[PDB]
Order: structure tokens, then C-alpha cells, then sequence
């Protein structure tokens, strides 16, 4: 009985370990990915604002 | 406790991620409509009993409790993992969209400057 | 170092130049009708002054420049940039002068809610409640702001965020010795959270608190509430919380203060207790 | 390892919040620009 | 089934009408209508014909003044052909990768490189061919500082080389990745495993130098001693010192009792033990 | 292979074309420069790609463009990162200056962190790394990003204890631990920081460490239960008797129960050496 219970406990511990490593690596990749999107969207919004401001000033200069 | 906090806050992150995806889709649709309009404008024990004694009991009982808790963790942990996977995909799906959006305005602006002269 | 003196001197010089520019703007407009180019340029100088002052660690000057820019650009009918600068003041004066940040954030909230942008207004309300809580013990204003933010979030259908606001409100109200609101909020959130896959694991905890908050009222209703909760959430029985409550009830049923204290000490030894739980247990022990 | 996972997840959450704020600003400005374009095209025509 | 016939007929009719319209400024409308017809074919689920129409529409879009649309249509055609002639999908995705690289977007190019390598290895038996694409994607990711993707590609190529019996490349990659992970505050827990794998590969060359290699790993990473892998491998080497088959069999059975050994590890163990 | 020679020749041709276009005197020249630098990057000619990027950035900044100029400056900086660390530092300093000018403090803090990283890893310099990390921490704390500021302060305190006086380490560890105790999720780790602080006090004198540990134990009751508290009490008692064997036995037993950071090993070796 000792062998069965002890090996069961060890197997459960190992399973938790492996799956936690997998999930944490996935989280790291996701973190890099979100870091990228932040700058992407910031630059997009800045450029659209700049372009539309140019549009307003040009159209008002012509009218 | 750390496990539970992780689960709840992961749920919140998923909600926020869905919200941003919806907002981005709305932005894309509005941008396309505006551009088109503008173009149209133109278990029995755990320790052997060598001497028995009270000391050998609590030990075993502790182990028992330990085992039970471990069980819970398994299910707990497994569940959490699933969530992350979904988020991964959704996160990817936004970049492309957003990227395309950005590209559009660029060319649009370029066109807005090329028709004039 | 050189940073303090140099940044201060250059910022004063630039701010004086901006003041001269705005002074001459009226004459330019009267004599030539230049439009808003002068005013926009002055606002640019003022925003730059505020940012440099922020770099120079002089938060008061940065906040004053931000407020001036907010006022000037609001005078130009640009309520969006005016609200942006009002929030700039709210976050700059936040540390230099909390009171000014309060009114700045109220102004920004009014401007935003004028357009129906409820999420930003709720975020600002939460920030203001945090400002009230961190420095002052004026709990009532924090409760009001949290209730307003929770109502806004519920009106936006964004669940799991109004929930946290309601939990904060209930926890703070329970401290004021008004238990009905705390009991109702705790039970409502617990019953909502039983059915969620991810949140299920946490649901039990809420019930515990409610029962403890139901304990001060009287013993008998606490017992019957325990029965009601257990029948609805049988897994609750497995948790140590039910065992601890049963032991405490048994100890108190015979005025056995020593057993109650020993059980509390043992439970704390296994897991450290929270200040809220410590206070609630001490209040119960008074009887 | 559990303690180690926690703060990574928290940082990801806050950073998501910042992105969400930026997105709300962008969409609001886009809607306002659309309204202005509609006004201009309708009134000039 | 009625649905397949109905969708096929509808998509055929739409493409025929699109062809008539284009045959009748006109380039943009032709491209759009061909895209609609190819989409309807995709809903009809005739993978070969749908992909052929999609690639023809992509070429016509190339005839039109646009690049991003061209690349998107190329990748869509490659995906459609994914369940068809691998050569056409490979060529279309290679052209899309070239077009993407020309704009400087190396990340999507590396992603497409990985995808084409995956289809090459899974569909065909050529592994060395997939090695080149994997290495190119790894180089692109390393140049862009995406350490995780580069590590994944390096691990895959090292495992393939180890299977191919090029133990030197496998050992170099395994050692480099293991030490890099050990340096990082995170992922350190996994580092041990890499070292262990290297030892096995190094054992293929000889047994005497395996002792020196394990001692070097031990001194470089003391924690590796407490790992069950170190105990198992030292026991296996000591048992192999004497020509007794039972000892290592019992050791591997004991280790396997806890966790099931993977196919690669089991194959490597059989290869070492049989000789 | 064809890649090297072909891309190099095309890059030289494009550079000459852009130089001729500017010789006519403009955005076309910048586009040609960017494309040539990209091809150089594909060619693996890491060096001289940052040169073309810097030239394009200067040409674009000539026409008041600042955002794309900063992006290309950062691009050239990272390109030179491996080929030439010093020019990477310079390009990143320029980008940091411009970004701070527009007030994008998060970008400036990230670039400062990268500068400190490159300074500490490739070159040998701690003071520059400490200054850059402190600047990034100040920027983030001004932006109220608590986690990043805590990380930077912890790194700075660790390095200061490693080489500099212990007062900075004492202050940073005490502050971080005090902030950490109240946090519900982070409370469990608080002990660690406090422990570290105490050890630094020991490097000065035993009595200072004793008073510091007494104050910490009073402030944090849970710290009394920590195995760390028992270990320091035993070590202090052993040191007070000039008995090195007890010191060694306690250290060995604690290491046997749990492995060592190799920082605690250094501090314990320093303390043991001065037991006399």
C-alpha cells in the first residue's frame, strides 16, 4: 500500500510541475506579444491624429 | 490562495481582451465606411509502525490532508491552463486586424495627398 | 544637482515668454485677427512647460501649467483637450495637492459623462474613491463613489468589475457596524459566483464572511443561515470554514470562552488571519 | 513556482488595461472624425 | 448529399458570372468579384478548385496595383492548397514570404517559414528539407530578438539532428539552450532536462567520456545532482560498465514507473542499451 | 551564396542612387536608404546597416519629422547593439532624449533599462547600470508602475550591497518590505527582504544587526516564526562566543535544508571571515 500511495503522490506532483512549466512559458510568449501590440496601437493612433490634423488645416486654408 | 487569485484575475483579463477586440473591429468598420464616403465625396496508513505511539499518528494524518489538497490543486491548476490557450489565439487575431487598419490610413493619407497634386 | 536649477530656470523663462505671448495675442487679434494660431502656440508652450516641470520634479508648477492649458483650450471650445488637461491636473496635483486633483477629476468626469463615455467616468470615480480612502478616513464619500462606479459599470454590462466595487462597498459598510448591506452583498455575489466555472472555487469564501457578518446579529440566525448555505452548496461542508464555525458556535453555546480562543488561535496558527477577520472575531468574542 | 507565476500574470493584466484605455481613446476620436466628415460632405453638397 | 451539390453549383455559377463580368477600372471589379467567387468555392469546400480559383484571383490582383492584398491572397491560396498539391502551396507561400520580407516584416516571414516547414515534414518524408526552413525561421527570430521562438526552432532542429545521428549539432544546441535557460531567472527549472538529453546523445559516441561530460555538467550546475535524471544516468553508466542486461532494464523500469518515457527517449535508450 | 554578393551590390547601388538624388538638391532618398539598410540586415552585414539607418533618420529629422526619426534611431541602436555596443548606447540615448522631450516616459524607462542591461552584460560597469536603473525606476514611479519600480530598486540595492555601502541596501530593502507586508498577494514574500536587510547590518557590526532584528521582529510578528529568525539568532549567539564551529554547523544545516542563493553564501563568508 505504501508504494501505491507514495508513487501516486509523486506522479501528481510531477504532472503539476510539467503543466505549470508549459503554461508559464506560454505566458511569457504572450507577454512579449502584448508588449508589441501596445506600441503598434500607440503609433497608429498618433499617426491618424497627425494626418487628420493636416487634413483639417489644409481644407481650412483652401476654405 | 495564489491559485485562486490567478484564476479570478485571468478571467478579468479575458473579459478585457474581448472588449478590446470588439472595439478594434468597430474602429475598422468605421474607418472603412468613412474612407469610402470621403472617396465618394468627389488509504489505510502512510507510515509503518515500528513503535506506534501518538507521534506516528499525527504524522500520517498530516500526510492524508496533504494528499487531499494536492488532488484539488491538480484540477484547479488544469482548469487555469485552458484559459490561457484561448487568450493566446485571440491576442494574435487582433494584431493582424490592427496592423491592416494602420496600413489603410497610411495609403489613404498618401492618396489624400496624391489627388491634390 | 544641475537638473533642479537648470530645469527651474528654463521653465520660468519659457513660462514668462508664454505669458508675454498670450498678453500680445489679444493685441494681435484686435489689430489683425490672426485667429487661434497664437493661442494654440501658447497652449503648446504651456504644455511643454508642464511636462518640463514634471521632469524637474516640481509637481505644483506642472499642475498649474496643465490647469492653465486646460482653461485656455476650453476657452477655444475644445472640450476634449480641455478634459485631457483637466485629467492631467488630476494626476499631477494628485501628489502635490490632493484637493485640487479632486475638483479637476470632477470636472473631467462631468465633461466625459456629458458625452455618455461612462467607462472613463467610472474609472475617474474609482480613482477619486481611492484618493479619499488612502489619505482620509472619510469612508462615506468612498462608498458613494464606489457605488456610483459600480452602477455605471452595471449600466455598461461589464460584469466582474462592478462585482469588485460591490465587494469593496460591502466590506467597508460592514466595518461601520451596519450588517444588512454587507450580508446582502456577500450572499448575492456568492450566489452569482457559484455557477461560474473559474470563480466557483472562490465562492465558498464569500459565504464564510456573510455568516461571520451574520454572527454579530445573533447566534440562532447564524446557525440557520449556515444550514441554508450548506444545503445549497454541499461542498461548503468540506471547507475548514464550516468546521471552525461549528466549533465556535459550540464553544459559545456554553460561554466557553477558553475553547473559542483556543480554536481561533489554532486556526490562525495554521493560516494567518486578516485584520478584518481579527476585528470581527474580537467583536464577536465581546459577548 | 506558484508565487513566481502570480506577478507575471498581474503585470499582463495591468498592461492590458493600459491598452484598453488607448483603444477607447482611438475609437472615440474615429467616431468624432466620422461625424465631422458627414457634416462637411452633407453641407457642402 | 444535397448541400455539397448545391454549394458547388452556386460557386460554379458565381465564378462563371465573374469571368463574364471581367471579360466585359474593370480590373478592380474583376478582382473583387473573383474574390467573392473564390470565397463561395471555399464555402462549397472543393479544396483543389477553390484554391485554384483563389490563386488565379491572387494573380489577377497582382495585375492590380497592390501588394498587401496580393500577399494576403497568396497566403489564403496556400492555406487552401494545404489540403492539395503541396508543391503549389509551398511555392505560393514562398512567394508570400519573399513579398513580406521585402517590406521588412520578418516576424510574419518566419511564421510562414515555420508553417511551410511543418507541412513539408508532416506531409512528405523529407526532414533535411524542413531543417533549412526551421534554421531560416530561427535566424529570423533571433535577429528580431524573439528568444522563445528561436529556442523552439533550435530545439526542434536539434532533436531532428539527434534522430538523424548528427549528435554534434544536437549536443551543441542542447548545451547552448540549457546554459541560456540556466542564466535566465525564469525557465531555469527546465534547464536540467536539456543537460540530461545531451548526455544521452554524448553517450552514443562513447561511455568513458560520458563520465567527464556528466562531471562537467555537475560542476557547472550543482542542482543537477539532485535531479533524478542524474542518478538514473550515472546508474545506467555504472551498470553498463559490466555487461549485465538486467541492471539497466530494472533501472529504466523503476524510472518509468513514475512517468512514461517518450518515443524519442525510448528509441535513444534502446539504441544505447542494445549495444 | 548569391545572397551575400547580390544584396551587398544592391545595397551599394541603392545607396549611390539615394546619394545622387540628394545631390540633385527628398523622401524618396529616405525610402531608398531604409530599403538598403533592410537588405543589409538580410545580408547579415550587421555593421553599416545602422549607419544607413542613422543617415535616413537624420534626413527625415531635417524635415521636422520626429516620431519616425526616433523609431529609426532606436532601430539603428538595436542593429549596432551586437556589432558595436557604444554606438547602440549613443543611438538609444538620442532616442531617450527625444521621447522624454515628447514625454513618453514609459518608452524612455524601457530604453534606460535596455541601456543598463547592455552596459552590465557586455561592458563591465556597475555605476552606469545603477544610474540608468535608478532613472528608469524614477520614471516608472512617476508613472506609478509599482512592480517595475520595485524590480529596479531591488536590483539597484542588490548591486549596492554587492559593492557599495550597505546603507542604500538597508533603505531599499526596508522600504520594499514595508510596502510588501500589507499587500495581500505579496505578503508571503516580505520576510525575505527583511532578512536580507538584517544580514547587511551584520556586515557592519553584531550589535547593529541585533537591534535591527529586534526592531523587525517587533514590527512584523510573523517574522518571529520564520526559520530565518531562528537562524540569525543562533548565528549571532555563536558569533558572540568567537566559536566558528557553531557558525559552520548552523550554516551547513540551513544549507542542507534549503539551497543557497550564492548571495547569502557571499555575505555569510564575509561575516565568518571577520569573526576572528
Amino acid at each position: 500500500t505504501r508504494h501505491s500511495e507514495i508513487i501516486k503522490l509523486e506522479n501528481s506532483i510531477r504532472e503539476l510541475h510539467d503543466m505549470f512549466m508549459d503554461m508559464a512559458m506560454l505566458v511569457e510568449s504572450q507577454g512579449e506579444m502584448i508588449d508589441r501590440i501596445e506600441y503598434n496601437v500607440e503609433h497608429a493612433v498618433d499617426y491618424v491624429e497627425r494626418a487628420v490634423s493636416d487634413t483639417k488645416k489644409a481644407v481650412k486654408y483652401q476654405s | 490562495d495564489a491559485g485562486i487569485r490567478t484564476l479570478v484575475m485571468l478571467d478579468e483579463q479575458g473579459e478585457q481582451l474581448e472588449r478590446i477586440e470588439e472595439g478594434m473591429d468597430q474602429i475598422n468598420k468605421d474607418m472603412k465606411e468613412a474612407e469610402k464616403n470621403l472617396t465618394d465625396l468627389g488509504s489505510g496508513g502512510f507510515i509503518r509502525r515500528v513503535t506506534n505511539d501518538a507521534r506516528e499518528n499525527e504524522m500520517d494524518e498530516n500526510l492524508e490532508q496533504v494528499s487531499g489538497i494536492i488532488g484539488n490543486l491538480r484540477h484547479m491548476a488544469l482548469d487555469m491552463g485552458n484559459e490561457i490557450d484561448t487568450q493566446n489565439r485571440q491576442i494574435d487575431r487582433i494584431m493582424e486586424k490592427a496592423d491592416s487598419n494602420k496600413t489603410r490610413i497610411d495609403e489613404a493619407n498618401q492618396r489624400a495627398t496624391k489627388m491634390l497634386g | 544637482g544641475m537638473d533642479t536649477s537648470g530645469k527651474q530656470a528654463e521653465a520660468m523663462a519659457l513660462l514668462a515668454e508664454a505669458e508675454r505671448k498670450v498678453k500680445n495675442s489679444q493685441s494681435f487679434f484686435s489689430g489683425l485677427f490672426g485667429g487661434s494660431s497664437k493661442i494654440e502656440e501658447a497652449c503648446e508652450i504651456y504644455a511643454r512647460a508642464a511636462n518640463m516641470f514634471k521632469m524637474a520634479k516640481n509637481w505644483s508648477a506642472a499642475g498649474n501649467a496643465f490647469c492653465q492649458a486646460a482653461q485656455l483650450h476650453l476657452q477655444l471650445q475644445s472640450k476634449h483637450d480641455a478634459a485631457t488637461c483637466f485629467v492631467d491636473a488630476g494626476n499631477a496635483f494628485k501628489k502635490a495637492d490632493p484637493q485640487e486633483a479632486i475638483n479637476c477629476l470632477m470636472r473631467a468626469i462631468e465633461i466625459y459623462t456629458d458625452m455618455g463615455r461612462f467607462t472613463i467616468a467610472a474609472k475617474h470615480h474609482i480613482s477619486i474613491a481611492e484618493i479619499y480612502e488612502t489619505e482620509l478616513v472619510d469612508v462615506e464619500k468612498a462608498i458613494a463613489h464606489y457605488e456610483q462606479s459600480a452602477d455605471y459599470y452595471k449600466g455598461e454590462e461589464s460584469n466582474s468589475s462592478a462585482n469588485k466595487c460591490l465587494l469593496k462597498v460591502a466590506g467597508y459598510a460592514a466595518q461601520l457596524e451596519q450588517y444588512q448591506k454587507a450580508i446582502d452583498i456577500y450572499e448575492q455575489v456568492g450566489t452569482s459566483a457559484m455557477d461560474s466555472p473559474l470563480l466557483k472555487y472562490s465562492a465558498k469564501d464569500y459565504f464564510f464572511k456573510a455568516a461571520l457578518c451574520h454572527f454579530c446579529i445573533d447566534m440562532l440566525n447564524a446557525k440557520l443561515a449556515v444550514q441554508k448555505y450548506e444545503e445549497l452548496f454541499p461542498a461548503f461542508s468540506d471547507s475548514r470554514e464550516c468546521k471552525l464555525m461549528k466549533k465556535l458556535l459550540e464553544a459559545h453555546e456554553e460561554q466557553n470562552v477558553d475553547s473559542y480562543t483556543e480554536s481561533v488561535k489554532e486556526y490562525d496558527s495554521i493560516s494567518r488571519l486578516d485584520q478584518w477577520l481579527t476585528t470581527m472575531l474580537l467583536r464577536i468574542k465581546k459577548t
